[PDB]
């Protein structure tokens, strides 16, 4: 692994090291208006700030998709973020403190929505349509929302007359029966104003509900403060590296969180250009994307990179990508292969950033400023405390393994556990170190730190005694993942443990050191589809 | 229903019929072929192959010279096991084993077993589906490398003229070679169309 | 005389800089004043694309069809694929007249830019003249290249011009023949980056073409260094901060609608907006409160038309972003000042040029006091004054002739293969005289 070198330019983050010894929040809050004025709200240093400010005029928003090619500017963003709030007000009942749900897919409404609803105070819980009913219905009922937004094609998925705390359902478009309990959006919008008289709220309540998929097979809600803008704000302009040209595209759904974060709020409190693409996917519309709009600032995921591999770099190369200049991946440790290509295709380089629901804004990022390890997501953001802790929350040395704990006390937090004292004093550990759950360490330099199955399993053939096998990933604490192979003998060759240990020689001797397996085990056939291929998604469930 | 089709083709070792749905007693008549061993041993695929003829909506259509078959193609359901059999329902036929024997590779024979399983009304009343993976190929045995590879299988597959489609699979993404091909029915519903659309990218919260 | 509203304006004192102004203050604004490498084109756009203004929406198009907006990025991007297209299937060369005979469409616009870009003198042609009128348009200018619509296409008589070599259509289906090229089916086969041909201080870019009672067409020719002061009023005149919208209603067909829709907004790095198709009075107003228009350069008669439309229209629209607006090329009338206070809550500052001068010499200024019917003040880097036929200098309060001293950024090149009209409109003394009568006041206001 080799450090990508960085490319001088006008940053924002001109040295990280002298600012990490010399940064207090104090002068990060000093570009916010309310440290002026006292009046505060993370949805309006979002938006009113620079539709008010020289960005005016300015390229907000960018939204594609199969049949829309839609422009919005922050102006009109303003204006459209006002409308939902000013109709989500009057409609839905809502006050401050309230719970408004979204159940949309990407479309410049989904945004318009949710930006109203912070502004007026009311704490907004996207929801993704990928859910049954169960889920959406499970996640109402544990956040007693008074309003859910939805789309005609998704009325059908939520139990109305179920939920008793549910009082009022928007639905978006299309043609729906306005019931006791269903009102239409478009039309609610289309009389109503425009001009908002937002609600000022204080630095210690909430904002925003995200409900995450549970161990327990319920999900919780998160919900973080207005004081969490400032932070973001500061990654928006550190790790984002977002200057006044940049066009910069989020390709995660406003339904989760990192698409509500840093794909709505990180981008415009710098006053930036955020992209949406809505549809299907296909890489063929994401390359054109990058290619006719010029997108500079690219924030994306490890999966959807990988599919853009699959399609293949020829496509690629049949458009534009010299626009690009700043990439960046969230969602799960980048791998090294999907930098190179991005390197070898975009000629920039990915920036892997990590946070997770519970922490509200990204905390160790891949810096431009510094040079890029491909593996290691990063190092923390000036004024916030990240270490590596044990179960007794004591700090540990370098290069071994232990729980990612972040120093309490950063203005990106969650308020509450929603209805939940008890798994909010779980979270937290003795010694004012949160605990996110994660295994990470750090180097010595300051960054941190979290294979083919055809390689083995076409060495495995060689062998005259086995025709098949399939070859899986075990999650391993100290190397990862272990190899492990089931294997189907060949006719005349009976499974013993002897024959185990003459596998792995064999392809230790010719593969890699970690390219043997682990873990052998024998079966009289591995699971086949009627045709004939192997799948290996059942092999690792059955483990 | 089933209609019956054939069409035939010449090259220097002779010629090759392409019988299209064919009623599984046939099957169970001829000769397989020694070096068809692609997937599975003879027996195993000579099972699959009567099994998928008996199946109301699994069809064979094989390519054979005399009484010998030398290349088949399925439209066998999904794996109920398998991720894109999750609605477990219809007009939903996994495409899987295509392949030709080694040395009647090269004379268009794939291209044309394709086109004569594919004019069938039948084969679009359905939408066809199948994902294939680099370890279910023959690596050594033609000596060239990956990309080619996979164009190479684009170009003869697109005798049907099957688009290639993009998904999440953990399975597929684990190398960029490995992808879903595919085609979607003139008569097949729009409503069929949006849950495959949905089955494809299962976790679309990540993009 | 309306009274002067304090706020924070480009030009801060109107006396002080008037007597201590000299044109290299402004023409180290522009980047050519470090580089060398001076064009219109490039500083109209192409500067701006490569700078803070990259994202800030350029161009807000609007019709009853279309209703796509442009950054500055995008009007770059296209005008250099028009550029390109007429190059490479017109064989175009520096000088080269393109003319340009199409509608009000952002194509229209990236065509102009692509033509002065290439060094070509662009053209532009209003669509309501017939075929006499723009057959012997392009017969005198010798134009090389006319890009048309096919609903004007049989307009143009191709075969009574043996200099028109290619003819480019925009839209439609229409046969590709020998001497007649679709220009989308070329649009998209080529790339995005054209080279600017640069030129020096004096050579021309625009040719304009004035009706007359003559009945000739008189083609005068504007230099890039035009631009020189074209920008400096837009900074004044207009006080185009970073954030305001701007809105041009004059046709681009017009030399008005050419370089204060085009190259004065865009120099100062403004946002244009344009909207498509016949007029109406609440397609107006709802632009100007969905787009929210800061900056409003529109004519007297479309003000006159607006009017006539009644303060009701209006007052069912927000006219609250309404802070800059102003007035083409006529003398403004008491009743419109008055008018427009009442409905905008804001001034106009009527402006006075010809296609002869370029860009705007006398006009109002934000920071200056506002007398209903007047000229204003001349900019300052420009002298003005009022002369006989001896051309001793009147002094105010007395019948004169408009004159300006000779040598002022936007100097016309030559009136084209007419020199002897060019030389007409001098009279020696270092004068140029536009041929309008007028007279100065004792505090420098200019009145008809």
């Amino acid at each position: 692994l080799k450090a990508l070198p960085a490319i001088e330019g006008d940053h924002n983050l001109k040295n990280y090291e002298e600012t990490y010894r010399h940064f207090d929040w104090a002068e990060a809050e000093k570009h916010f208006s309310w440290h002026e004025t006292g009046k505060l709200n993370a949805a309006y240093e979002a938006i009113d700030r620079h539709a008010e400010s020289f960005r005016k005029n300015k390229v907000a928003l960018y939204y594609k998709d199969a049949k829309r090619d839609e422009k919005y500017t922050f102006k009109e963003m303003k204006e459209e973020s006002n409308r939902a709030g000013n109709v989500l007000r009057r409609y839905g009942n809502v006050e401050k403190g309230d719970r408004v749900f979204i159940f949309m897919p990407r479309s410049p409404e989904l945004y318009f929505i949710m930006l109203g609803a912070i502004k007026i105070g009311a704490i907004a819980g996207p929801l993704f349509e990928a859910f049954m009913e169960g889920a959406v219905k499970d996640r109402l009922e544990n956040s007693e929302a008074k309003v859910v937004v939805t789309t005609p094609e998704l009325l059908e998925r939520i139990p109305v007359d179920k939920l008793p705390h549910l009082q009022h359902v928007f639905v978006v478009g299309g043609e729906a029966e306005s019931g006791t309990n269903i009102i239409n959006y478009d039309e609610a919008a289309k009389q109503e104003s425009t001009r908002l008289d937002i609600e000022w709220m204080d630095k210690k309540d909430g904002f925003l509900l995200h409900y995450t998929s549970g161990s327990t097979g319920t999900p919780k809600g998160v919900l973080h403060v207005h004081e969490a803008m400032i932070q973001q704000y500061q990654t928006g302009k550190w790790v984002l590296d977002l200057k006044e040209e940049d066009i910069y595209w989020c390709t995660a759904d406003p339904g989760w969180v990192t698409g509500t974060v840093y794909g709505i709020f990180a981008p415009w409190l710098n006053g930036a250009t955020n992209v949406i693409v809505g549809g299907r996917f296909s890489p063929e519309s994401w390359y054109g994307t990058i290619e006719q709009l010029g997108v500079n600032v690219w924030y994306s995921a490890p999966t959807a990179f990988r599919m853009l591999m699959g399609a293949g770099d020829e496509m690629a190369a049949k458009y534009d990508l010299t626009s690009l200049r700043h990439v960046l991946s969230v969602g799960e440790p980048l791998n090294p292969e999907v930098i190179r290509w991005g390197h070898k295709v975009f000629n920039k380089r990915i920036h892997d950033t990590w946070w997770m629901t519970e922490t509200g804004s990204q905390l160790i990022c891949n810096y431009p400023c510094m040079d890029i390890k491909p593996g290691s997501m990063g190092k923390p953001i000036p004024g916030v405390e990240a270490a590596i802790v044990d179960n007794q929350g004591n700090e540990l040395p370098p290069y071994r393994m232990g729980n990612l704990a972040i120093k309490k006390g950063w203005p990106s937090m969650m308020h509450t556990i929603w209805n939940n004292p008890e798994k909010y004093e779980s979270y937290f550990m003795p010694g004012g170190w949160y605990v996110s759950g994660d295994s990470a360490y750090m180097d010595e330099e300051g960054y941190f730190w979290f294979v083919g199955p055809f390689e083995v399993e076409s060495k495995l053939v060689e062998h005259p005694a086995i025709a098949e096998a399939g070859v899986i990933g075990k999650p391993d604490p100290v190397r990862g993942e272990i190899i492990k192979a089931f294997i189907a003998l060949r006719e005349g060759f009976e499974p013993s443990d002897k024959l185990k240990e003459e596998i792995r020689l064999f392809v230790k001797q010719g593969l890699a050191a970690h390219a043997a397996p682990r873990e052998i085990e024998f079966k009289d056939k591995l699971p086949k589809t009627r045709s004939g291929k192997i799948m290996r998604r059942v092999l690792k469930a059955w483990e | 229903h089933k209609t019956y089709h054939s069409a035939n083709i010449k090259t220097a070792t002779g010629s090759l019929l392409i019988e299209g749905p064919v009623s599984p007693e046939d099957l169970a008549g001829y000769e397989f072929h020694k070096d068809l061993t692609a997937f599975r041993p003879p027996r195993e695929q000579h099972e699959a192959l009567v099994d998928i003829a008996g199946l109301p909506e699994g069809r064979i259509i094989i390519a054979r010279d005399g009484r010998t078959i030398v290349g088949y193609v399925t439209y066998l359901y999904p794996d109920p096991l398998e991720r894109w059999s999750e609605g477990n329902m219809e007009d939903l036929i996994e495409l899987g084993a295509i392949e030709v024997a080694p040395d009647y590779r090269g004379c268009a024979v794939g291209k044309t077993l394709l086109t004569v399983s594919m004019m069938d009304e039948q084969m679009e009343n359905y939408i066809v589906m199948t994902t294939e993976y680099y370890w279910h190929w023959d690596l050594k045995g033609m000596k060239k490398d990956v990309w080619e590879y996979r164009k190479i299988m684009e170009k003869m597959m697109n005798a049907g003229g099957l688009v290639w489609f993009a998904t999440d699979e953990p399975e597929i993404s684990s190398h960029p070679a490995n992808c879903l091909m595919a085609r979607i029915g003139k008569n097949v519903s729009q409503e069929s169309i949006e849950q495959f659309d949905r089955l494809r990218f299962y976790h679309r919260y990540m993009y």
